[PDB]
């Protein structure tokens, strides 16, 4: 999963 | 009854008035995206827009779109600090009236 | 004519309106900043949807800080007199008032002063929705079990 | 379709989810008070909530109350700094469904 | 039984639930903080219009920072397993997230959390209402004729 | 009016  | 800060002669309305924030998260959170599927907020987003822009009231819709995120969404990461973590969309509104996209 | 309520937004206008997505995907090396793999589905999902609504879709990838400012107030000074409301939406990496450029910070009050009931008069009393897809902070919200 | 971030056997929702912030005014503006009437705010909140609890879903009530306050306050003030000001509420719901206070 | 749709919140437990009115109108000398007038008439106009919703209304006049703290901490720490929800209404001075109490600033943050989804378990699932009337800075809207 |  990608968000920092 | 009288005041002296209603029923004014020429009326006006806030500068800030009429605009309507809709943000992926909550005030200081996180907000997570899939690498391969998009982010959260804008696949909920559009899939409600989708399923009830021709049927519900824009803040319903909305309401439907925090609901499917905060339920159907938890995160998977290789590092415990960013694994199983939440997400709940934040409604903003400063709007005035109702709003529907059709009429 | 009968009795008139005024309860819900005026969305019968020649035009439903503007929808600008602005798509930041790919940073300035010098910043450091992570692409936004998985960002080009949400542009094309919104791109999408907003058309079947009828709003012109104006799509905006990989734009500096200052790209973001000049297009905003562009478009802030269209005439909309014959369009119904007015959509941006942003899609980048972000922190709490902030949405990021591909070379720096932009304060998102920056973007929306621009459409302010004063500052873009044939928008005054019509809906201004912004849409955005960022982080506002660092929080991590664990949840709790249902 | 599968992923690794949806249909978790355990569900869990955010800590932050189902909560609402009716805030009187926008994000870094004033907030004003009549000294004999009470606040703008307050007095629209109530009177919309009088009207209309037993009709209406919470949010709609609240977008009457932002509507009420934008179009019928301005402050009066012998002090040109804070005289003919605005006011607009500002909604923030990272509500999960709809609110009916009637059932 | 027919099509069951969870599109609102169950509103129909044996109480609608706690409202509670923090109401600061008098502020120790040592901050020199103005007295709030008019408050009191929100404070009963809430009362009142809430008393008709049917919740379970408890005022507080002005109450100290850690006054403020206390009630919040021991409220969240009753057992709201037969309330629908939960309304808190803060009236007082304020700064952007911050609401003051008689003598000092407390965080809505720290207000909040009290009630988050893993810390108040009784009122999990259920919505939690909080009213402020308060500043949230120093801007002034000069407004726009319509 | 009141309000700073």
């Amino acid at each position: 999963i990608e968000t920092a | 009854a009288s005041g002296v800060d209603d029923d004014m002669a020429c009326h006006k309305i806030p500068v800030e008035a009429d605009f309507l924030y809709a943000y992926s998260t909550a005030p200081g959170y996180y907000s997570w995206r899939n690498s391969k599927d998009g982010s959260w907020f804008i696949q909920s987003l559009c899939a409600m827009l989708k399923q009830y822009a021709d049927k519900l009231e824009f803040m319903h819709i909305l309401t439907r779109v925090n609901r499917k995120v905060a339920t159907e969404f938890e995160s998977f990461s290789f590092d415990a600090t960013f694994h199983a973590k939440k997400q709940i969309p934040c409604i903003v509104s400063m709007l005035t009236k109702e709003l529907y996209f059709y009429h | 004519s009968g009795i008139s309520l005024d309860n819900s937004y005026k969305m019968d206008y020649p035009e439903m309106g503007l929808c600008i997505i602005i798509n930041n995907k790919n940073f300035h090396k010098s910043t450091g900043m992570t692409s936004r793999s998985g960002t080009d589905v949400d542009a094309a999902n919104l791109r999408e949807t907003f058309r079947n609504l009828k709003y012109e879709v104006r799509n905006k990838n990989d734009l500096t800080r200052e790209e973001i400012v000049e297009l905003m107030r562009d478009v802030s000074k269209e005439d909309h007199s014959k369009r119904s409301s007015f959509v941006c939406v942003l899609l980048s990496h972000g922190e709490e008032g902030i949405i990021f450029g591909t070379n720096g910070p932009v304060d998102l009050k920056k973007i929306t002063n621009f459409f302010r009931g004063d500052r873009c008069r044939s928008l005054t009393g019509k809906p201004k929705l912004f849409i955005i897809q960022a982080c506002r902070g660092t929080e991590l919200d664990c949840g709790i079990e249902t």
